[PDB]
């Protein structure tokens, strides 16, 4: 318990750091939609080659 | 009574959420009761719709 | 009047005169800590007793035995500065000498064959400042003083409630101070029985068989014996007339001729006396009355030996006919009654199942360790290791007074384990209780409540480490061998320190001083809690704990106590009660005379208190001491009751006793209500200390106690002349005669600059004096936070209005206007700490470069070339103060986002920003950066710049130290080398090296001249030989966290001024929280135009009884038109004697009073500085139950041109046109609360989540979030709304792919929620699935 | 895990675990070694206590931890109790997108609007800002405008209004008892750091302004806006779940304010002058020629429901005041005269919302509530209605009623010293003295007083209900009624000691006058009993609820 | 999730220990004499023929 003996322990105040948070993952979903319309303006052998 | 009348339930997360939990969950262990989820504190407690 | 006094003196009403001044506000804790640290030369309580007590230690009968001497203190090696920077406990070592003996063969008594005396350390205990904190951890702390149970015998009731059938039990209970207890108590049919802790109900008379008793004289102690002789016949009756007091006989007893003695008649007391007239000792009955009785002892036949009847028997006709021809004539029965004496022993030894000593003390052994077979010798150890070992149970000598008082005993003193007939006494006592006489006693008593304070707590944990070493030092000395130590190996110091440090450290008793205010401070170290280790919880108690006794009168404040969860367990302690020798409560009285009240005083204690009776306060006497009436309101035995004039015993000191210090400076406290009283000085503690201060209009007269007495403001030790006033110092010239004839000097007074406290205000000392000023011994010079001149200015003084105003000030809420926000006069300076911890991961070490990846420059321009922020740049919130980077590896890049690295070719760093930043939303100017740096790690360059800053300004400190000091030293050589051979002109040319050197008459100026000679030298080598150390504890290194590299700590000063949604509040609990911050064009202003400047609300003053904030509104409106009347004759240039009239006209001015006055003060030079400092307002202090009435102020405001009423008529600042009613305005003191605002404010879009249940956990600044309990959610499901709920604690909440679902869904504009599971449920199942009980979820 | 210091947390399931284990593989490694009987029974006992503390600790020895003395928390520790996850974590849960502040007052709002800081609707629309950005494209990607956001930049202010304008929130206070604690509203922003909360709301959350704080939730779909807008909106909820009885009643300023406007004194400005409506009334008092409170024939015209949902109109001249007519102005069509005709305490002002409720449906009075809290405040502004010393008048008959008791308790002490009566007897007698001398004492400060005020008008005398400002702020029923007047005029009843026995000497001092020390030391013990009280019947309140919840 | 062999068998506190004894009165046996057979004080006979 950490101080004045309430339902406050310390497992409470454990913050979670192996989630990421979601401002990346919008950041994620944005980058592949950007790169899906950019590999859509190439050839079809760059795009395939760049994709594979 | 109301803490003899809300235990004594169909259904046992209603009847595990605030009271003797341990004689619920026991009780409901042995029977293997089956809970329908039946009336809003099961449905707080599994989180969808009311 | 001394300096200060009559610099401002403050006008005081009040009729009563004050005979015992204020005492010093922190004597519990000084006194108790001298108490504990002192040699004593007897067993006194403190270390000495404690060591005295548990040695000698000897070996298990090896003839090696360790015994002691002494002990003696270190000096800290830190000051109290130096320790509050580093973290360390202000603490001193702790030498002992111990000396070992070891004995030799077939000579117990014969000489040693060596001994060894040596010093040994023992651990560090802390030390107390000289305010009564302590630092343990960096931090200042206090030791709050316990309240229990004395340590003694209590006879309780607990009456009615056992099995409902209405009749009362009694149970005694002897309490010890260290060890078991034990307890004696009936049932409901008429048995006694013994306890020897709270474990089973045991019958009572075995613990008499367990002290070597038979039947016989058990019934010998607890009855008396009546005999039946057979005096040649008929089986005669012995008889004391006494015994048949309220009795009824079954036959006619007749004694010298009469029957006096009628059958079937009940027996009047006259038949008694008659009795007793006729001379009556033997008498004849029948052989029918002895079928009651029971025998005594036990009779048997003589020669066979064989039992006519065992003891404890009652008596047929059988026995008797068997007691016949045995020829026994003499028959001892037990005098049974149904009220005077009860056979209460009687039926207890016919419920035992034991006869003799060996089965009690069995019984015992497998009544205490049960399910173990028994053993004799390993009982007789147990039952002497229970009551009777001077090891396991202990009275104290308050423990062995308690139990010869409330026993009626001769002797005050005794040893401190019991006795045999110390457990009988209490038994006998019990049964005469039960028996009608005596009475019960109550534990809300103060007489049976012991008050424990900091010397003693420590003492006795200091006694466990103790006792826990001198087990190993057992273990030690029986395999001791003769000479391989000095007797110090056998000793460890870690459970020792590990125990007082373990209590000082964390305890319920022991907390964070609540330091924002010094009558926060002062009314902390007095605080009389009744919680913590050897007390009652919350939990566990109780009502009549909390309840107010009548014995709390004088002894404990009642309107003082946290209204919360705790009301009436955290008592405070009152104004003038001080601590009993034996720890008790006890106040001050005067004593009375036949009729005249005497000005000596005694303290009395609660026992003490209850046979005299105490006359009033509030009573009328004259110069001669009798009482005016010839009958006077007095208090007997816990009732007010009006006896006569000369019946009375003590009168009460003043009229301030009944109250704390905290109650005592609400000014016209007589006139609230006591839940709001209650309320006010609840927050009385928590005003900020304002950036000015503002010497309170309506005081008390208790501010200057509570200013001086308390730690803060800076009292001169010795008066003079101020030689020198510097913000950082003040420099006294010591008059002549004040002065020590060696070590001759001048004082100096470092005052403490803009530093931290510990609920993060600002706590700074001012000077007050000025250059060349006359001050005298216990004078104010430099004031501290909240105080002017000495005063206590806890908050600010200002021109409030009672009206409705547009609703602003609906509910309680205050409305202010920005004449007090441009002024400055809220805005408060609050100091923060942050700090950037730099360690070792295991990925490698962190740096504190400047250097930061991703990052502006202009972000860094606030920074130095060494990473760590200027001193005095203005940041906001999301600045970089302390550049830290942590380094990192494995990035586990994506797809695509690898594309881009590739496309682009940027490096995704091997590093990570992690530097420390401002918090969220303030603001203000970097003022103290500290770098703490573990030895061996290289140092950086601004690490090196403070260490250079640091020592230069020790340097320069310690050498204005010895310049000025000398400076005054050289000033008192030259006065003495102009008595007795002048050189007036010659003595200032040549040196002050050929000062102490030039020749003079022997005479005692010649040795004067030596003295201060000497003195000179000390002191040059006494400064180089501190500068050293001072120089060798800068640069060395710093002590740290195991595996930390280096902190960097940066104190914030951020200056916040006021906004709506602060709280401020009077001193008579009128919260409110600011509503509206109003231009000065709006305020109602009155005809003369002066805008008024807190609207406040009238509603609320009729419902919550606190009618005294008008009264003080009507006599701050008195106060300030003083103030504009005397600033008028002095902006007018009128002459002193024109001032000189109107201020004696304000100073008289009433009945009889207590404030007699100038003229007696200087031509203009006292006067004009008066005017100059009454010019604000002229203060006004109303002693608390005495005070100021009604008539007076009507008075006061005729002496202005105020109107009578108190109501003026007030101009609307915004239709310009009348109030209608004309409104109360007047001068009320206000406090700025600490619960400001941008401390409470946050909110939550989205930050972290809880380990083990995914939920954003709730706090701040940790982002929190407002915890949906579960009286929301059926507040939701009492609506129609589901939705909500659904989202509330699914998708906001719970849920680990719908959180974040949710987020893109809200980025992209589509409102929508995919609910899916929480989480926190499909912990669940895992938890009931991990116990033995499948829970599944089903088919469709 | 790690904290931040190279040192861990574990959850005592771990020590739990490895005492099982262990003590498994210690029974495995002795029947291996054939160990003799008592040797494997003492490790069977022992794996019993391990796997039986894992279950549910606490129904044993209590098996404690290492290094401390504190019990540690096993399975049925982390189900059962207030902190298992069935009322910590899935009951109820700490919610995103909520704020939390310091609440007040804020006058000037309809009521389905609420005050609510810039600098908390920044950070709690921080998604509906990102979305509203990266379509207007002054954002490109997401990150810039993060950045924007942080630096708040001018253009942001705007989009931020663009996402209020129409989203309800909710204002939740932490007792939340019945289901009025949660309502919705919508934001107006404010230049500050407090909720301003509208004033009649405030009666339903039990909520002063002493420096509680409220927390605030954002609905973040659509259907959840849409039922804080159908179901929780403020507007909605103007009655009370318990009974038919307006919870949206005008609370304190406002009914001082109507009670000091509806009227009326025998002799004013403009006395029994004709008016032609109530637009003239008021162009009377705010130019100064009548006064506010004046007996006055006026002219009103009133509708009335007399056919099938018609405004039926008829006009009379009405004998009323100045006053009434200016608040006649706020009332709706459909109400008749008779509801503004007489005093307007709170509750005739209640019975004025519930008549206009049940006659005009929702929107009017909706509407009226706003207006009446408007008028109330500034005329409660125009009022003055100011409190001071000179407001509390002490009956002359005071202390001669006191010096008559004194005496009477003289004859009853010499009547139990003459052995005439006994102790029990002459305790009643006593207390039914000073129990009659208390009601001679209200009964004198009452009619000393409410009819106090004694003026003319064309002739000798006339005597009226008094002006005094704690008689309006007792009569209009704001704060307070005659219990709490009676202990600030009259003597302040008989106090009890704590047996509660009852003191034959009562305290004959009011705070008008100034309390000795041992009266306000016995009064003291009431006090504290009061809060002790108020206290654990909050907390046996909220186990009421608790149950009572969970059986239905 | 994981799981552990028990070497001996072990008696589940739940359906032993809470107030209505589902062990105890499923065999129709005092608690006490349960308690006394699982802590090694005592035998049992386990259907021990006639
Ligand atoms: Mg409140």
């Amino acid at each position: 318990p950490i101080g004045d003996d309430e339902d406050s322990h310390l497992g409470d105040f454990i913050e979670d750091t192996t989630l990421e948070l979601p401002l990346d993952s919008a950041t994620t979903e944005s980058l592949r939609a950007a790169t899906h319309d950019v590999l859509a303006g190439l050839t079809a052998r760059e795009a395939k080659v760049l994709r594979m | 009574g109301i803490t003899k009348a809300s235990l004594a339930t169909e259904s046992f997360i209603s009847a595990a959420s605030f009271q003797e939990t341990t004689r619920v969950l026991t009780e409901a262990a042995v029977a293997g009761k089956r809970d329908e989820l039946r009336g809003l504190k099961e449905n707080v407690i599994v989180g969808r719709l009311i | 009047y001394s300096y200060t006094e009559k610099k401002r003196i403050r006008k005081d009403f009040g009729k009563r005169p004050q005979v015992l001044d204020v005492p010093y506000l922190l004597s519990i804790q000084l006194d108790s800590f001298q108490k504990f640290i002192e040699q004593d030369p007897e067993g006194q309580y403190g270390l000495e007793a404690a060591f005295r007590s548990v040695f000698p230690i000897q070996s298990y009968s090896g003839n090696s035995e360790l015994q002691y001497v002494s002990y003696r203190l270190g000096e800290p090696v830190f000051d109290v500065q130096e320790c509050q920077i580093r973290g360390v406990t202000y603490s001193a070592p702790l030498r002992v000498k111990l000396r070992l003996v070891i004995y030799e063969r077939e000579a117990p008594e014969g000489t040693v064959k060596d001994i060894k005396e040596q010093e040994v350390y023992m651990g560090e205990i802390p030390l107390m400042t000289d305010n009564g904190t302590f630092v343990i951890n960096g931090t200042e702390r206090v030791i709050v003083s316990q309240l229990h149970r004395s340590p003694g015998v209590f006879f309780d009731s607990d009456k009615g409630k056992t099995h409902s059938s209405g009749k009362v039990l009694y149970n005694a209970r002897i309490i010890p101070y260290r060890g078991s207890w034990l307890d004696f108590e009936f049932d409901p049919k008429d048995n006694l029985f013994v306890r020897i802790d709270r474990r089973r109900k045991l019958p009572a008379t075995i613990i008499l068989r367990a002290l070597n008793y038979t039947t016989e004289q058990i019934l010998d102690l607890f009855f008396e014996k009546v005999i039946f002789e057979i005096r040649d016949n008929k089986l005669q009756m012995e008889l004391v007339p006494e015994r048949l007091r309220g009795e009824t006989a079954s036959f006619d007893i007749e004694a010298n001729g009469k029957v006096y003695v009628e059958k079937g008649r009940r027996i009047t007391a006259r038949h008694i006396r008659q009795l007793e007239k006729d001379d009556v000792k033997l008498i004849e009955v029948p052989v029918e009355y002895i079928a009651g009785k029971v025998v005594a002892k036990d009779y048997i036949d003589e020669s066979t030996g064989e039992l006519i009847c065992a003891a404890n028997m009652e008596l047929s006709l059988d026995l008797l006919a068997k007691l016949s021809q045995s020829g026994h004539k003499r028959i001892e029965t037990l005098f049974t009654n149904d009220l005077d004496h009860g056979p209460y022993i009687s039926e207890t030894l016919r419920v035992d199942p034991t006869n003799d000593r060996l089965s009690a003390l069995v019984e015992i052994y497998r009544m205490m360790r049960p399910g173990e077979p028994p053993t004799r010798e390993a009982a007789e150890s147990l039952f002497e290791n229970l009551f009777f070992s001077e090891d396991r149970y202990d009275l104290s000598a308050v423990g062995r007074m308690k139990f010869n008082r409330s026993l009626l005993r001769e002797e005050i003193e005794g040893s401190g384990i019991l006795s045999k007939d110390d457990i009988i006494d209490v038994m006998k006592k019990l049964i005469d209780i039960r028996n009608g006489k005596g009475e019960v006693d109550d534990i809300d008593h103060l007489g049976n409540r012991r008050i424990r304070s900091v010397g003693e707590m420590a003492e006795n944990q200091f006694r466990v480490g103790l006792v826990r070493v001198e087990r190993a030092v057992k273990e030690r000395l029986s395999l001791g061998d003769l000479d391989t130590l000095m007797p110090q190996d056998m000793i460890n110091a870690k459970p020792i320190s590990a125990a007082v440090k373990e209590f000082f450290g964390s305890s319920q008793l022991s907390q964070f001083m609540d330091q924002n205010n010094p009558l926060s401070e002062i009314t902390h170290k007095r605080r009389i809690s009744a919680l913590g280790p050897g007390g009652l919880t919350r939990e566990r108690a109780g009502f009549e704990v909390r309840d107010v006794h009548p014995t709390h009168y004088g002894r404990v404040c009642p309107i003082e106590t946290p209204e919360g969860p705790n009301i009436g367990l955290i008592n405070s302690l009152s104004v003038y009660a001080q601590t009993n020798e034996y720890g008790f409560l006890e106040t001050p009285y005067r004593k009375v005379t036949d009729g005249v009240v005497t000005d000596e005083i005694h303290y009395l204690s609660a026992i003490e208190e209850g046979n005299y009776v105490i006359a009033q306060a509030n009573s009328n006497l004259d110069e001669e001491g009798h009482f005016v009436e010839d009958l006077v309101t007095c208090r007997s035995k816990g009732e007010s009751s009006l006896f006569s004039r000369d019946q009375v015993d003590y009168m009460d000191v003043s009229t301030q006793q009944v109250v704390s210090v905290g109650a005592s400076l609400i000014p016209f406290l007589e006139h609230d209500d006591a839940n709001r009283a209650l309320m006010g000085a609840n927050m009385q503690r928590q005003a900020v200390p304002t950036l000015r201060a503002d010497k309170p209009l309506v005081g008390t007269g208790m501010e200057r106690a509570v200013a001086v007495d308390s730690g803060v403001t800076a009292v001169a030790k010795r008066g003079g002349v101020v030689q020198y006033v510097d913000a950082s110092r003040i420099v006294i010239k010591v008059n002549e005669d004040e002065m020590y004839p060696g070590e001759a000097g001048i004082d100096i007074y470092n005052l403490t600059k803009y530093t931290r406290s510990n609920q993060n205000t600002c706590i700074n000392q001012m000077p007050c004096v000025s250059l060349g000023e006359p001050v005298e011994r216990g004078d104010v010079l430099a004031d501290g936070p909240s105080t002017d001149l000495g005063e206590l200015a806890l908050g600010q003084n200002m021109r409030v209005a009672f009206m409705p105003w547009n609703g602003y000030n609906f509910e309680d809420s205050i409305l202010v206007s920005e004449r007090v926000v441009q002024e400055d006069r809220f805005t408060t300076i609050h100091i923060q700490e942050l700090a950037c911890v730099s360690r070792d991961t295991k990925l490698g070490p962190e740096e504190i470069t400047a250097d930061i990846p991703n990052v502006g420059e202009a972000a860094l321009s606030k920074l130095d070339e060494s990473g760590i922020v200027y001193i005095g740049a203005e940041v906001t919130g999301g600045d970089i103060l302390v550049g830290k980077v942590t380094p990192k590896g494995e990035t586990q890049l994506t797809p695509e986002e690898k594309l881009l690295r590739a496309i682009f070719g940027e490096k995704a760093s091997d590093v990570k920003d992690s530097s420390l930043r401002v918090p969220n939303g303030v603001s203000g100017t970097v003022i103290d950066v500290q770098v703490f740096t573990r030895d061996g790690v290289e140092k950086d360059k601004r690490a090196l710049e403070i260490e250079e800053m640091q020592l230069k300004q020790a340097k320069k400190d310690l050498s204005e130290e010895l310049q000025i000091l000398e400076a005054g030293l050289f000033s008192r050589i030259r006065a003495v080398l102009v008595a007795g051979g002048v050189e007036a002109e010659k003595l200032d040319k040549l040196p002050r090296d050929r000062w102490l050197e030039l020749g003079l008459t022997d005479e005692e100026k010649q040795n004067q001249l030596e003295q201060l000679a000497e003195q000179y030298d000390e002191l040059k080598h006494e400064f180089e030989k501190k500068l050293e150390a001072k120089r060798r504890k800068i640069t060395q290194g710093d002590d740290l966290a195991p595996g930390v590299l280096k902190i960097v700590k940066v104190y914030l000063a951020v200056k916040r001024r006021i906004q709506p949604g602060d709280k401020m509040a009077g001193r008579h609990g009128n919260k409110g929280v600011i509503s509206k911050i109003n231009p000065i064009e709006d305020m109602p202003y009155d005809e003369n135009g002066t805008p008024v400047d807190i609207v406040l609300n009238p509603l609320g003053v009729p419902s919550r009884m606190n009618i005294g904030q008008i009264l003080e509104t009507h006599l701050g409106m008195a106060a300030k038109g003083i103030g504009d009347k005397i600033n008028a004759m002095l902006k007018q240039q009128q002459e002193v004697a024109k001032l000189r009239e109107f201020i004696q006209r304000a100073y008289d001015l009433g009945a009889d009073v207590r404030q007699k006055v100038d003229l007696s003060t200087f031509s203009d030079e006292e006067v004009m500085r008066l005017a100059e400092n009454l010019r604000k307002g002229m203060p006004i202090a109303t002693p608390v139950f005495d005070g100021a009435k009604e008539a007076e102020i009507k008075e006061l405001l005729k002496l202005g041109d105020l109107p009578t009423s108190g109501q003026i008529r007030l101009y609307d600042g915004r239709t310009g046109e009348q109030f209608e009613r004309p409104v109360t305005v007047g001068y009320m003191y206000m406090l700025k609360l600490n619960h400001l605002v941008d401390d409470k404010m946050h909110a939550r879009s989205t930050g972290s989540y809880s380990l083990v249940t995914q939920q954003p956990l709730g706090g701040k600044a940790q982002f929190g979030g407002q915890r949906f309990g579960e009286m929301e959610v059926w507040a939701l499901e009492a609506y129609g709304a589901a939705y909500t709920l659904q989202e509330m604690l699914t998708v906001k909440s719970d849920d680990v792919n719908g959180r974040t679902k949710m987020y893109k869904n809200i980025v992209d504009g589509n409102h929508q929620m995919e609910p899916g599971m929480p989480e926190s449920f499909n912990v669940l199942l895992k938890e009931i699935r991990s116990l033995g009980i499948n829970i599944e979820l089903e088919d469709e | 895990v790690p904290l931040d210091g190279g040192r861990f947390a574990t959850s005592d399931l771990n020590d739990l675990y490895r005492r099982v284990i262990n003590r498994n593989n210690r029974l495995k490694r002795l029947l291996d070694l054939a160990a003799p009987d008592i040797i494997v029974r003492n490790e069977k006992r022992m794996l019993q206590e391990a796997v039986d503390a894992l279950l549910d600790n606490g129904r044993r020895g209590r098996a404690i931890t290492g290094s401390n003395k504190r019990p540690l928390k096993s399975l049925a520790d982390m189900i059962k109790g207030k902190q298992g996850r069935f009322r910590q974590n899935l009951l109820g849960k700490r919610v995103d997108y909520s704020g939390r502040s310091v609440i007040t007052v804020g006058p000037y709002l309809r009521l389905h609007q609420c005050g609510l800081p810039k600098k908390m609707a920044l950070e709690l629309f921080k998604p509906f800002i990102y979305g509203k950005l990266e379509l207007r494209g002054l954002a490109t990607t997401i990150k810039a405008a993060k950045k924007m956001v942080e630096r708040e930049e001018a253009v942001v202010w705007d989009i931020l209004d663009e996402v209020i304008r129409e989203h309800p929130v909710l204002l939740n206070r932490a007792p939340t008892l019945h289901r009025l604690g949660i309502q919705a509203f919508e934001p107006v922003l404010i230049e500050g750091k407090a909720i301003q909360l509208h004033p009649l709301v405030c009666a339903a959350y039990n909520a002063d302004f002493d420096g509680d704080q409220m927390a605030v939730h954002v609905p973040l779909t659509l259907e959840a806006q849409l039922e804080a807008r159908a179901l929780m909106m403020s507007t909605n909820n103007i009655l009370s779940p318990a009974n038919g009885e307006p919870i949206i009643v005008p609370s304190q300023d406002v009914v001082l304010g109507l009670y000091y406007m509806t009227r009326d004194c025998v002799n004013a400005k403009g006395e029994g002058m004709v008016l032609t409506g109530p637009k003239e009334a008021e162009r009377l008092y705010r130019s100064g020629l009548a006064s506010l409170h004046a007996r006055v024939k006026v002219r009103i015209t009133e509708y009335e429901k007399d056919a099938n949902g018609e405004l039926v109109a008829k006009t009379s001249l009405k004998d009323t005041t100045v006053g009434r007519a200016i608040l006649w102005m706020i009332v709706p069509k459909g109400l008749p005269y008779s509801i503004v005709n007489q005093a307007l305490g709170k509750k005739a002002i209640s019975k004025m919302l519930n008549t206009c409720y049940r006659i005009l449906g929702l929107k009017p009075t909706v509407i009226f509530a706003d207006q009446i809290m408007y008028t109330g405040f500034a005329y409660a502004a125009r009022s003055g209605a100011s409190v001071g010393i000179d407001d509390m008048v002490i009956p002359e008959k005071k202390h001669e009623i006191i010096s008559e008791a004194e005496a009477e308790v003289a004859e009853i002490q010499e009547q139990f010293q003459s052995g005439l009566v006994t102790a029990g007897e002459r305790y009643n007698k006593v207390i039914d003295i000073w129990a009659a001398a208390n009601d001679r004492v209200s009964k004198a400060m009452m009619d000393n007083l409410q009819t106090e005020t004694v003026i003319n008008r064309d002739g000798q005398e006339e005597k009226q209900v008094s002006f005094n400002s704690i008689y309006m702020m007792a009569d209009s029923g704001a704060r307070g009624s005659a219990a709490q007047i009676r202990q600030l005029a009259g003597m302040r009843g008989l106090m009890a000691k704590p047996d509660g026995s009852i003191i034959e000497t009562p305290i004959t001092a009011n705070f008008r006058e100034g309390l000795n020390v041992l009266q306000y030391f016995i009064s003291t013990h009431g006090a504290r009993k009061g809060l002790a009280d108020t206290a654990l019947k909050t907390a046996n309140s909220g186990y009421l609820t608790r149950r009572l919840v969970d059986v239905a | 999730m994981g799981h552990i062999e028990l070497a001996s068998p072990t008696a589940h506190i739940w359906f032993l220990k809470s107030l209505p004894s589902r062990i105890g009165l499923l065999l129709d046996m005092p608690l006490r004499d349960i308690e006394r057979v699982l802590y090694f004080e005592s035998y049992v006979v386990i259907e021990g023929g006639m």
